RNA sequence: GUGGGAGAGGGUGGUGGAAUUCCCGGAGUAGCGGUGAAAUGCGCAGAUACCGGGAGGAACGCCGAUGGCGAAGGCAGCCA
RNA sequence: CCGAGGGUAGGGCCCGUGACUGGGGCGAAGUCGUAACAAGGUAGCUGUACCGGAAGGUGCGGCUGGA
RNA sequence: CGCGGGGUGGAGCAGCCUGGUAGCUCGUCGGGCUCAUAACCCGAAGGUCGUCGGUUCAAAUCCGGCCCCCGCAACCA
RNA sequence: AAUGACCC
RNA sequence: UGGUUCGUGGAGCCAUGGGGGAAUCUGGGCGGACCACCGCCUAAGGCUAAGUACUCCGGGUGACCGAUAGCGCACCAGUAC
RNA sequence: GAGCUAGCCCUGGCCAGGGUGAAGCUGGGGUGAGACCCAGUGGAGGCCCGAACCGGUGGGGGAUGCAAACCCCUCGGAUGA
RNA sequence: GAAUGCCGGCAUGAGUAACGAUAAAGAGGGUGAGAAUCCCUCUCGCCGUAAGCCCAAGGGUUCCUACGCAAUGGUCGUCAGCGUAGGGUUAGGCGGGACCUAAGGUGAAGCCGAAAGGCGUAGCCGAAGGGCAGCCGGUUAAUAUUCCGGCCCUUCCCGCAGGUGCGAUGGGGGGACGCUCUAGGCUAGGGGGACCGGAGCCAUGGACGAGCCCGGCCAGAAGCGCAGGGUGGGAGGUAGGCAAAUCCGCCUCCCAACAAGCUCUGCGUGGUGGGGAAGCCCGUACGGGUGACAACCCCCCGAAGCCAGGGAGCCAAGAAAAGCCUCUAAGCACAACCUGCGGGAACCCGUACCGCAAACCGACACAGGUGGGCGGGUGCAAGAGCACUCAGGCGCGCGGGAGAACCCUCGCCAAGGAACUCUGCAAGUUGGCCCCGUAACUUCGGGAGAAGGGGUGCUCCCUGGGGUGAUGAGCCCCGGGGAGCCGCAGUGAACAGGCUCUGGCGACUGUUUACCAAAAACACAGCUCUCUGCGAACUCGUAAGAGGAGGUAUAGGGAGCGACGCUUGCCCGGUGCCGGAAGGUCAAGGGGAGGGGUGCAAGCCCCGAACCGAAGCCCCGGUGAACGGCGGCCGUAACUAUAACGGUCCUAAGGUAGCGAAAUUCCUUGUCGGGUAAGUUCCGACCUGCACGAAAAGCGUAACGACCGGAGCGCUGUCUCGGCGAGGGACCCGGUGAAAUUGAACUGGCCGUGAAGAUGCGGCCUACCCGUGGCAGGACGAAAAGACCCCGUGGAGCUUUACUGCAGCC
RNA sequence: CGAUGUCGGCUCGUCGCAUCCUGGGGCUGAAGAAGGUCCCAAGGGUUGGGCUGUUCGCCCAUUAAAGCGGCACGCGAGCUG
């Protein structure tokens, strides 16, 4: 059947990107938490040009 | 007149379509004056706030003239009468000698080629606009302003009118389509005649689809729902209500008057 | 054919007054309606009776006849 | 080839019969009421419409086969 | 089986809970009006209060046991 | 303000 | 209405959203309703070290662990997945 | 978190081939004028049969499966909500 | 030592189930330490509106080559999408960005919000939409509309040359639009050819032949030709287009009425350039040479594509902005702008490979999911259907035997034909086309493919229409008539309704429980009630704001009913809602009669009665397509029976019409009648309706239904009642090799006993040790800390005239 | 109750006897034939259909007869639903 993962580079970027997270206090805290944690990747790596 | 069909299909046996014979050879509209992009959307910034809206034909807005006092004294020739997707009435395309082209909402009896004009001057004829004062008591009228210089707001639906009843210092009394008795300021413009396309009420949609074409989504009964959804939801195999009939939001829907009492508008109203 | 005559003959548009009812203002009380007699009903929350204003529908008094017109059914305020 | 007839399929008309049901005719002395005939005690009769155990009543227009 | 309501002249009903008096309508009977019947009018008669037990000075009435009558309930399996 | 068993 | 031990209590004091609304030392607030006396303070502007808290970081010590323990990680771990 | 799912908004795309033949137009006919009636044309429809496509009706299989919804046969819709 | 404990290791089932579509394999030759599995060849089978090819998304090195096989591959592996290394992705014209605007996002001004933040005209961002200049070939092991070749374009900048009032983010024009059906002419694409070109080939009985086989194309500027799209020309007046205007608009006169003329597209043709089969010979994993000086011509079919902004009809009435044309303003008119011609300049990012899939989404080389374009030939009425088949690509990464049960998928059957069963569930019958022929009923459309029939191949003869062609041959479409041949059989294969009668429900097409319910549920047109005068009601939000609506009573919200036909009675006592400037009660507040505490007093401070005080409630009314409700007991007719009639109690009123043992009837298989040999079902009635009933509508209704009930015909393996055959497993051999479960086990029957159903205790009885194929009766067999039931002062969802609050309204 | 799947049918059976049939017998108000009724006896047999989910039952056509009951209302790691 159709599963739940339907990859889209634009969606992933607009949805979970560094700039989206930065836009709101909710998201800014996510970066803070991930930084303090020592996460190698703050936001998902969306590729291609 | 109303177009009628034979039952060559079920739902074609009741279906019924407007007569478009008053639609003069001018079916597609007029750029310049109108159209605008019209912005379909069944809801506010976010959430739906009027249920069951959506779908249905794309539209172009015809930006019509609801304040006729710009062109006081300037007459215009009625050039055409065309279909307007965004109202029950039809619209008149008129050419002002000025050059300017406006649309007026098209009254009953309006003929193409006719002369029409607005102002204190203005022969009392179908199509003309006047401040309510100079209009003879008892004449039927439409596109009436509520307060002066604020635009036509009463009687624009197809086949509607108001009748002038009498006067009272600065106000003339109106009898509105609903039957209400209203004091409306003398200085309010209103155009003589009834609205026309009066056979609009006689049309039978005929099937579900037609409803959808006009963007009317299926309306579901409270009875059909559940207690979470509606006061009428549940219980077992059908149910008669079990309380005084209500809206989904709990207010009673048979009888409960809802106009706020202390409206300052009150001292200008005399009926139902 | 020419020239005239009477008529509530028909269709359409417009318009007048008397009256009933309802609304509004005034003034005004203790009952009004109704019948064979009553009761139901309306009325001290201001009724009936009276005056002023308004809305609205319907039917046209006197003329009027035991009259006129129409093929009948039927046709009656006035104007075109 | 046609062809009596037999077979299959579907219609048309007519006759008989059927639980039950509708009213009708007729049958000396059962029931309820009073509708009509005298202004029949609400003039009657009438087409239509509604209502009522029943005659019948009432609305609307009509007739003299009533004053 | 459970529950709670009910049996009163010839008919249909009151009267009980706040115990001592049984009342309404119809019907029955006698008389009158009428030629007669009905309607109407005047008089009159009529009730072991389902049974059994006692509580009381006294039970239609209060309390128990049965008997017919009516209504409700009998669910999860 | 109703009614008058049947036949002659 | 909040704060204080104070939950409407005899309910003050301190703060304040609403209404009313003064005084300049013979002026004002407080000492638990209130009034008298006796006292204590000077509201409606502001700043002000030190003693105090904490431990990302450096050092020291351990009747603290010794790789299923000790931090999730003694090992390129907030990694792989 | 609406990259699954539900709805709506903007902008695009797709729907083989067959049937049936509404209005309208045209001609003839009828009448005082009509209504209407015949042809012919015309090509309407939440119309029909049937692929794609969208479904999921009945049965059988599958049941530590090919598959945490699958497979075969059969079936509904398919210019429209 | 136990916690269905936590982490790890190893066991048992077990050499067991399986090894992922039943499209299918065989052999010969290579390489190699090692071949069913790798390379090559020959034969076979499968796909072919794909299982072929081209894009987009996603993936991200998987592409190519060399060396390799521990692991990964469900077996093997010399192979690989795997390990190691190296190579490979070339653009002014393709796509995206130095262009535009859509929803939406962001957001100056401005508005709002305890803070965080929420809005918001302009602007900006935002694209499979608009705008925009490249076609055909050749080359690499791997890239090409990118490199190269040929032919053809576009922008800027600087020059010269010739024109003109030039000149904006500003005015106007244009861009610019739906659905369905469509004409003319073209192109794509395909069929035929005695014509042209070509290596070759006569087989096995015959054929040296208009014999077989193969191929007869592509691009192409100007200029032409053929189609077709766009569009009137003048002159005045002018107040509108938010300054101006010569532009547009409006008005008035003249000339066209036409595509005549300007243009602008498409298609043919074109200077020229390119390609160019079979077969044959080779050595590649693959391509190379020759065939060739290849030929490159004539007919026919023909689009859904092109001319495109074409045409007609219809109602539901069909984006925006830029580019582009024109108009002028500030300015400037040595500027500037247009046209021609030269020279110069032309950046950034993507480009590999997979792409219906072993490289994307599904933990897997997973039988599932994935948008767009091309998708040839023959026939079958047509087609993207079906059968075979080009091109191309596959034989699905375990094999070999065997020929038991049993299972799956499949084929047939005597006689009988639903006797099967909850049910004809399943399976059969039926089946395409042409032609006859069709009932009740009906809303006049329908029912209808009703039902029921007949025709269907091939040959020869005659004969009628069209299309392309000149009015003709041919080639291509539709027909008609007459003889005649063969088989059991002519839509000889594949694709392709079983039918009827009669009820229930819902009118109907539609929708729904993604993953057990597709329905009689939901929706639906239509009906009624009610709210709402417009800063509407209502909804969302604390607000701003927004929806409703750029709407205005023929409109908008809420409610029920649910096409349509005939209808929808009575009760307003209770509850709700609506209407009542009386009255009763009614809080803060006003008012203070009067009383209290302290003061020597002035005073200061407390309570506090009249009386004045809203909504709400009470009270008076109305209102049923508002919540709702719509009775009992006795008696009575000249056979009985029954009761039109009567009495009496109670209610707010006592159920009308029409239905009725029903999706509703307990007693109940009610009782009659019908179908049957026989009928708790079904149909028609009766009415004693436990417990129908009129918009939670009542009674009906043509048509409709993968809904639900009853019947009959047809046909059948459903059955009597089985039998045989087929293939895939099962079985045996080689390779790989799990699982839940598992206190330990040396794990028999009976009758007893035991916590009341024992392999384990008693007595007896039986029984050599161990496996393999099978069947499931037992191990109270596995699986899930029972769903039901109770329990817990456990938890949730829901309701209300439960309590208490809150939003909201007054 | 850290689960003993619960009606009916089907399939396969097996057992009790308080025997439906067949065999043996006593009494009969047993003439014969056919019955009644009791005792001995289970070795074998114990039909096919209509209706209902039905168990049961009622019918239809038969028969020598159309037996009653147990086996977790025998039997779902055997089927159905
Ligand atoms: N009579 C003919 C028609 O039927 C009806 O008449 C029939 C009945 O109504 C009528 O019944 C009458 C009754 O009305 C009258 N008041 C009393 C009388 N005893 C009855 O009489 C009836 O019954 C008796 C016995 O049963 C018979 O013997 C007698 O013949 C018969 N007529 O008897 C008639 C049967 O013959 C209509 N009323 C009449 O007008 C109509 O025309
Ligand atoms: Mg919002
Ligand atoms: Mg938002
Ligand atoms: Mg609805
Ligand atoms: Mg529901
Ligand atoms: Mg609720
Ligand atoms: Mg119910
Ligand atoms: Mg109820
Ligand atoms: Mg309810
Ligand atoms: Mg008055
Ligand atoms: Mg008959
Ligand atoms: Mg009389
Ligand atoms: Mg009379
Ligand atoms: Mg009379
Ligand atoms: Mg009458
Ligand atoms: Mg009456
Ligand atoms: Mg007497
Ligand atoms: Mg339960
Ligand atoms: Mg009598
Ligand atoms: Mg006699
Ligand atoms: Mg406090
Ligand atoms: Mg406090
Ligand atoms: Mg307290
Ligand atoms: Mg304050
Ligand atoms: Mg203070
Ligand atoms: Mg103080
Ligand atoms: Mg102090
Ligand atoms: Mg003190
Ligand atoms: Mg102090
Ligand atoms: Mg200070
Ligand atoms: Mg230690
Ligand atoms: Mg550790
Ligand atoms: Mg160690
Ligand atoms: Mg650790
Ligand atoms: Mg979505
Ligand atoms: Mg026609
Ligand atoms: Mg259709
Ligand atoms: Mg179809
Ligand atoms: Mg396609
Ligand atoms: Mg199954
Ligand atoms: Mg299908
Ligand atoms: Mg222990
Ligand atoms: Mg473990
Ligand atoms: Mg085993
Ligand atoms: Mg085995
Ligand atoms: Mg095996
Ligand atoms: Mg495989
Ligand atoms: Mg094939
Ligand atoms: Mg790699
Ligand atoms: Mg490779
Ligand atoms: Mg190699
Ligand atoms: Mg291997
Ligand atoms: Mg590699
Ligand atoms: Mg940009
Ligand atoms: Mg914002
Ligand atoms: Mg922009
Ligand atoms: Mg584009
Ligand atoms: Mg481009
Ligand atoms: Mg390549
Ligand atoms: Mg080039
Ligand atoms: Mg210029
Ligand atoms: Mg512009
Ligand atoms: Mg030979
Ligand atoms: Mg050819
Ligand atoms: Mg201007
Ligand atoms: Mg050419
Ligand atoms: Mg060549
Ligand atoms: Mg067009
Ligand atoms: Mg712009
Ligand atoms: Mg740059
Ligand atoms: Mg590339
Ligand atoms: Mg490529
Ligand atoms: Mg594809
Ligand atoms: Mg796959
Ligand atoms: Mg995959
Ligand atoms: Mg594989
Ligand atoms: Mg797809
Ligand atoms: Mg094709
Ligand atoms: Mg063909
Ligand atoms: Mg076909
Ligand atoms: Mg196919
Ligand atoms: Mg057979
Ligand atoms: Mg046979
Ligand atoms: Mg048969
Ligand atoms: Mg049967
Ligand atoms: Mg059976
Ligand atoms: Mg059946
Ligand atoms: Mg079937
Ligand atoms: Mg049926
Ligand atoms: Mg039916
Ligand atoms: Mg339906
Ligand atoms: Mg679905
Ligand atoms: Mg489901
Ligand atoms: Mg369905
Ligand atoms: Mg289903
Ligand atoms: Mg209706
Ligand atoms: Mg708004
Ligand atoms: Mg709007
Ligand atoms: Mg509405
Ligand atoms: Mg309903
Ligand atoms: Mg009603
Ligand atoms: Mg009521
Ligand atoms: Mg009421
Ligand atoms: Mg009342
Ligand atoms: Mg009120
Ligand atoms: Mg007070
Ligand atoms: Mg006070
Ligand atoms: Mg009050
Ligand atoms: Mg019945
Ligand atoms: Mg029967
Ligand atoms: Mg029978
Ligand atoms: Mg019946
Ligand atoms: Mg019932
Ligand atoms: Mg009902
Ligand atoms: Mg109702
Ligand atoms: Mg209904
Ligand atoms: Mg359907
Ligand atoms: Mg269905
Ligand atoms: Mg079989
Ligand atoms: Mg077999
Ligand atoms: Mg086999
Ligand atoms: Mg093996
Ligand atoms: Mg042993
Ligand atoms: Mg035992
Ligand atoms: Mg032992
Ligand atoms: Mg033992
Ligand atoms: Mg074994
Ligand atoms: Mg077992
Ligand atoms: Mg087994
Ligand atoms: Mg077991
Ligand atoms: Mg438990
Ligand atoms: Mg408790
Ligand atoms: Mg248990
Ligand atoms: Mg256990
Ligand atoms: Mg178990
Ligand atoms: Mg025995
Ligand atoms: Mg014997
Ligand atoms: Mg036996
Ligand atoms: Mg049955
Ligand atoms: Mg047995
Ligand atoms: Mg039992
Ligand atoms: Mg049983
Ligand atoms: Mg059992
Ligand atoms: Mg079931």
């Amino acid at each position: 059947m159709k599963r739940t993962w339907q990859p889209n580079r634009r969606k992933r970027a607009k949805t979970h990107g560094f700039r989206a997270r930065m836009r709101t206090p909710g998201g800014r805290k996510v970066l803070k938490r991930r930084r303090q944690k020592g996460r190698w990747r703050l936001t998902p790596a969306v590729r291609k040009r | 007149a109303v177009k009628k069909f034979k039952p060559y299909t079920p739902s074609r046996r009741f279906m019924t379509v407007a007569d478009f014979s008053e639609i003069t050879k001018t079916e597609p509209e007029k750029s310049l004056v109108k159209p605008l992009k019209k912005t379909g959307g069944r809801n506010n910034q976010g959430r739906i706030t009027v249920r069951f809206r959506g779908g249905g034909h794309k539209r172009l807005y015809r930006i019509i003239d609801f304040k006729r006092w710009d062109k006081v004294g300037i007459p215009a020739k009625v050039a055409a009468i065309e279909y307007d997707p965004n109202r029950s009435a039809r619209i008149a395309l008129l050419h002002y000698v000025d050059g300017e082209k406006r649309y007026i909402i098209a009254p009953d009896g309006l003929q193409v080629g006719q002369q029409v004009v607005a102002g204190p001057d203005a022969p009392i004829q179908v199509g003309n606009a006047l401040p309510l004062r100079f209009i003879p008591v008892g004449t039927v009228v439409h596109a009436v302003e509520l307060e002066p210089k604020k635009g036509a707001k009463l009687a624009r639906a197809a086949g509607t009118s108001a009748q002038i009843q009498g006067r009272e210092g600065d106000y003339v009394i109106l009898r509105l389509p609903s039957g209400e008795l209203r004091k409306v300021h003398g200085e309010c413009y209103a155009t003589v005649g009834a609205v026309g396309n009066a056979d609009h009420k006689n049309i039978v949609l005929g099937k579900a689809g037609r409803s959808r074409w006009l963007g009317r989504r299926p309306h579901v009964r409270g009875a059909a729902m559940n207690p979470v959804d509606h006061p009428h939801g549940g219980g077992e195999g059908r149910a008669p209500r079990g309380r005084p009939p209500a809206s989904p939001w709990g207010w009673q829907t048979k009888g409960l008057k809802t106009r706020k009492r202390r409206k300052p508008s009150s001292r200008f109203i005399i009926a139902r």
